RNA sequence: AGCCAGGAUGUUGGCUUAGAAGCAGCCAUCAUUUAAAGAAAGCGUAAUAGCUCACUGGUCGAGUCGGCCUGCGCGGAAGA
């Protein structure tokens, strides 16, 4: 009834988006363009994408070929904010990568392929770019089996030449060990002579529906050479959809994207049932919510529908729709889910231009919190600037350009907040004094800081005798101690404290317990002139795991990086470290294991030990504070 | 150390003899068909001890005839 | 590469030549050192 | 007799079972396993002492583990629990930091002479205890 | 206008839409409005137990 | 002068225990096995490893190397 949904991992920039464009215009017309090279339709959509030379996000588009529908995304391969690519796994069962001419599938294809063996679905190798020199004919394939890890075999043999043979094998005799993982084809083998190719394709299509390995694939699609035949088989391979209709209606969205003229469209698939239009139906926040108006995303066009088939994709508009929101409820998968294995790439500073201009564009960063779920912000800073959770290199480029697109703002940052917090180099005896000598309030006390282990925190005692500590009066007076540790002079957070109050001399007429809370950040604040104060930086540890081959390299890596050396091991042709840098420098390692690696480096960290001491000369980032009553006073204090 | 495990006869048992022969091998189906099929074929040649009367033990397990020089 | 008015023998596998009656440091190992004139 | 391939005379005091500020990385640095260095590593050491740092060969194949035959440890450490003074140079000769005797250090010498290789023990004998004397150590002949 | 934000604690922030009723503090000079705790962008008051219709807090969950 | 050879166990040595492991800096600058080998001139290491030279065999078979003094020359040497 329906057709099963294909997949496009162009990994490493595969290119395979524009195998998609030829599949369609392959599976035209009658009235089609038949697109052209570069961009070029096939379904770019968004402008600054096919401007920018890539796809920004994946797309859609219906087909059809051998009497039945093929819908097709493509091609989130690049970069770099990947992670909207696995977000494609669950908007569709089938798969196709295409696999490069250049050293066998690339290393980038390596992450998308295996995250697919974390799917659990089904899909297919392509011999992308057969028609060019210094293809695999017999050593790229080779590549694919021993990076594979499976056990995958060709489907048919080529080489050229402007030969393209397709059909014409394949793997007669020696193939068939797929067969042989079958009990039944095992059986059959076990019973020996020659068979008919059908009979191990039954065992093959048994394998292939638990994905056990990949089917072959080869030709260029810039060549019209195989382009055409291997999507046969994507049309007869494919998984048969599950048509029913029997209800209840349930689904789930995949994705969604704010169009200029949208003004917005959530994309939905019909995981069973069928949604008649006009009409009511469930959702996640347990409010009713009517489907206005939905259609299929044609190729060549948008076009409206009646109805949605079971087991169909469809982009609907809605006043409201959260990500993977029910449409049941409720539908019932298991997969895994991750996001560039990252909580954040790499955050960057991103203050508005313009006095007023900005505030609108913290309105244009929640139309990229609209768009893409991977991706957060925050304002965090006490000046509410920027952090944007997103991160590579590319995808900068991208959110930059949708900046400079859809919206009318942009900024330039990358160091954000330096998190230093400083800490007290020495115990120091203080006083405010007694009586009015003096400044207000009459309350007073003997504040005696002292220093303190490194990730102590802050920490203080009753000293003070009651009841001139007071059962309600020396917790203002901690309280306000609080308030000093707010800022120091520095305007660096205070740390590893150690303030033991001694003395506290009051007058009972004229005591309040806000007077004495005042009189702590003086004692505060007075005990952190004496102290000399010292400097302390974050310094998280990262573990990293690189290529042994490059591993020596990533050593020079060491020098280059405050971080020091750590313990690391080998984990087979892979190998392991584990690092230990500060958090300031830290944004460039990934660079540095980026580059490294020629990007078949990785690595993770987190953040660990407040300790650590830094040079030089002591740098702090104000500053504190206002907007609070005494601070006058503290001035006062200073001369 | 120098053992050299031949295969006579697989046996009323190919299915197991062709796992034991990739599984020590580890050549392609079909490769590992023909062998049999092709017997006597060299198992293996100059292996340790240990690891002939290993295979030795898994063919007499399924129930075939081998050889030990 | 350098052409100095001195040109005294950098590493050790420099050679002192002088084609062209000009002289000249060669060096088979380090092809920074290769400097004229002098 | 294979000539260098990974074998590397390293490790701390034999007392001291799977380190990692010492050696760590070092010992695991290729793909023998850090455990080899724990559970293998007392298997020689728990029949003489513990707390010396005694050095052992660590050919390295690509069967796993490897390979070796353990030796005898520098001179150097051996002076200090029977030198008295667990120090030794920084002042060689700007400074007398401590002493023992021919009849000691030659009483001490013949017993690494599982190791050393001499055509008679008198030569050991005023090898170990020159390497004594670069510690800033006079011997008292 | 110049709105008083009411309740203990708050999560307004350089921006955040928030909403806006009358009524003057009569003590702040200047300032004749008052934000609506629990409306829009402006979360309720946490831990509020009496009075909860205003701040904006729902009935105990517990 | 060229030519395959050789150019060692502790030296992870004490040192500010984060390393200095012939070679950042220290001082010492061992002595053996020996045709020879500095506990090392340079290179290469987080530090090792590693690659060289000192030195010495043999192959080889006649003059050759480094200063001093001076003579005459070359470079340094681009203008309307």
């Amino acid at each position: 009834m329906k057709i099963i949904n294909i997949g496009v991992l162009a990994h490493v920039d595969a290119g395979k988006t524009t195998l998609t464009e030829s599949l369609l215009y392959n599976s035209g017309a009658i009235t089609e363009l038949g697109s052209v090279d570069k961009g070029t339709t096939r379904t770019d959509n968004t402008l600054l994408e096919r401007q920018r030379g890539i796809t920004i996000q994946t797309g859609i588009t219906s087909f059809q070929w051998e009497n039945t529908k093929v819908n097709i995304i493509d091609t989130p391969g690049h970069m770099d904010f990947l992670a909207e690519v696995y977000r494609s796994l669950s908007v569709l069962d089938g798969a196709i990568l295409l696999i490069s001419a250049k050293d066998g599938v690339q290393a980038q294809t390596r992450i998308l392929f295996h995250a697919l063996r974390k799917m659990g679905i089904p899909t297919i190798f392509f011999i992308n770019k057969i028609d060019q020199n210094g293809i695999d004919l017999s050593t790229v394939y080779q590549d694919i089996k021993e990076k594979l890890s499976a056990e995958i075999v060709i489907k048919q043999k080529v080489e050229l030449y402007p030969n393209v043979c397709v059909t014409n094998f394949t793997e007669s005799e020696q193939w068939d060990t797929v067969i042989e993982g079958n009990d039944d084809l095992l059986e059959k083998y076990m019973s020996g002579k020659s068979l008919e190719a059908l009979e191990l394709e039954q065992e093959e299509s048994i394998r292939f529906q638990n994905c056990s390995l990949f089917p072959l694939y080869h030709g260029s699609a810039k060549s019209n050479i195989g382009i055409d035949n291997l999507i046969e088989v994507i049309t007869n391979k494919f998984y048969s959809s599950t048509h029913r209709g029997p209800s209840e209606l349930c689904g789930n969205v995949f994705k969604i994207e704010y169009t200029k003229k949208r003004q917005r469209l959530a994309y939905i698939r019909l995981y069973s049932g069928v949604l008649h239009l006009r009409d009511s139906v469930r959702v996640s926040e347990k409010e009713k919510i009517k489907v206005t108006e939905m259609y299929t995303s044609i190729n060549g066009e948008l076009c409206k529908i009646d109805r949605a088939y079971s087991g169909e994709i469809v982009i609907l508009q809605n006043e409201f729709l959260k990500l993977n929101s029910v449409l049941g409820d409720t539908k019932l998968l298991p997969q895994r889910k991750k996001i560039e294995n990252p909580h954040p790439l790499l955050q960057t500073t991103v203050e508005p231009s313009k006095p007023e201009q900005r505030e609108m564009l913290l309105d244009a960063l929640l139309e990229i919190s609209d768009s893409d779920p991977l991706l957060r912000y925050y304002v965090d800073s006490t000046t509410h600037e920027i952090i944007l959770s997103f991160l590579g290199k590319v995808q900068m480029e991208v959110i930059s350009a949708l900046l400079q697109e859809k919206y009318h703002v942009e900024i330039e940052i990358t160091e954000p907040t330096v998190i230093y917090m400083e800490r007290p180099l020495k115990n120091a005896e203080y006083t405010i004094h007694i009586e009015v000598p003096p400044n207000p309030f009459w309350a007073s006390i003997g504040l005696s800081v002292s220093p303190l282990p490194l990730g102590s925190g802050m920490q203080y005692e009753s000293s003070v005798s009651l009841g001139y500590l007071n059962q309600s009066f020396q917790n203002a007076v901690m309280e306000g101690i609080r308030y000093g540790c707010e800022q120091g002079l520095y305007g660096w957070n205070v740390t590893d404290c150690k303030i033991c109050f001694k003395y506290g001399l009051y007058y009972s007429p004229v005591s309040t317990p806000a007077d004495f809370r005042m009189l702590a950040p003086i004692v505060l604040e007075q005990v952190l002139k004496k102290a000399g104060t010292e400097l302390l930086e974050p310094y998280l540890s990262f573990k990293i795991y690189a290529p042994q081959e490059y591993l020596s390299r990533a050593y020079n890596d060491a020098p280059k990086y405050c971080a020091n050396i750590v313990d690391t091991q080998l984990k087979n042709n892979e190998v392991i470290l584990s690092g230990e840098i500060p958090a300031r420098c830290i944004q460039e390692y990934r660079s540095d294991l980026t580059f490294f690696t020629n990007g078949r480096s990785v690595c993770l960290t987190e953040l660990k030990g407040y300790h650590v001491t830094t040079g030089e000369p002591v740098c702090q980032p104000r500053r504190p504070n206002s907007r609070i009553d005494k601070v006058r006073y503290m001035f006062n204090k200073i001369t | 150390t120098e053992f050299d495990v031949i295969l006579k006869a697989a046996g009323a048992n190919k299915v197991a003899v062709i796992k034991a022969v990739r599984g020590a091998t580890g050549l392609g189906l079909k490769e590992a068909k023909d062998l049999v099929e092709s017997a006597p074929a060299a198992l293996k040649e100059g292996v340790s001890k240990d690891d002939a009367e290993a295979l030795k033990k898994a063919l007499e397990e399924a129930g075939a005839e081998v050889e030990v020089k | 590469m350098k052409v100095r008015a001195s040109v005294k023998k950098l590493c050790r596998n420099c050679k002192i030549v002088k084609r062209d009656g000009v002289i000249r440091v060669i060096c088979s190992a380090e092809p920074k050192h290769k400097q004229r004139q002098g | 007799a294979k000539k260098v391939q990974a074998y590397v005379k390293l490790q701390v005091a034999a007392g001291m079972a799977n380190p990692s500020p010492p050696v760590g990385p070092a010992l695991g640095q290729q793909g023998v396993n850090i455990m080899e260095f724990c559970k293998a590593f007392n298997a020689k050491t728990d029949s003489i002492e513990k707390g010396l740092p005694i050095p052992v060969v660590i050919t390295v194949y690509a069967d796993r583990s490897f390979t070796f035959v353990t030796k005898t440890p520098p001179a150097a450490v051996l002076l200090k629990k029977a030198a008295g003074i667990k120090s030794g140079s920084g002042k060689p000769n700007k400074d007398k930091v401590g002493k023992i005797s021919r009849a000691q250090l030659q009483e001490i010498a013949q017993t690494k002479a599982a190791d050393m290789t001499g055509a008679d023990i008198e030569a050991m004998t005023r090898s170990i205890e020159g390497t004594a004397r670069s510690m800033g150590l006079v011997v008292e002949d | 206008v110049t709105s008083y934000i009411g309740g203990e604690g708050h999560n307004l922030q350089e921006h955040s839409v928030i909403l806006i009723r009358g009524g003057r503090v009569k003590d702040l000079p200047g300032v004749r409005y008052h934000t609506v705790r629990g409306a829009l962008d402006c979360s309720g008051v946490k831990d509020r137990k009496q009075a909860r219709s205003k701040y904006g807090v729902k009935r105990p969950k517990a």
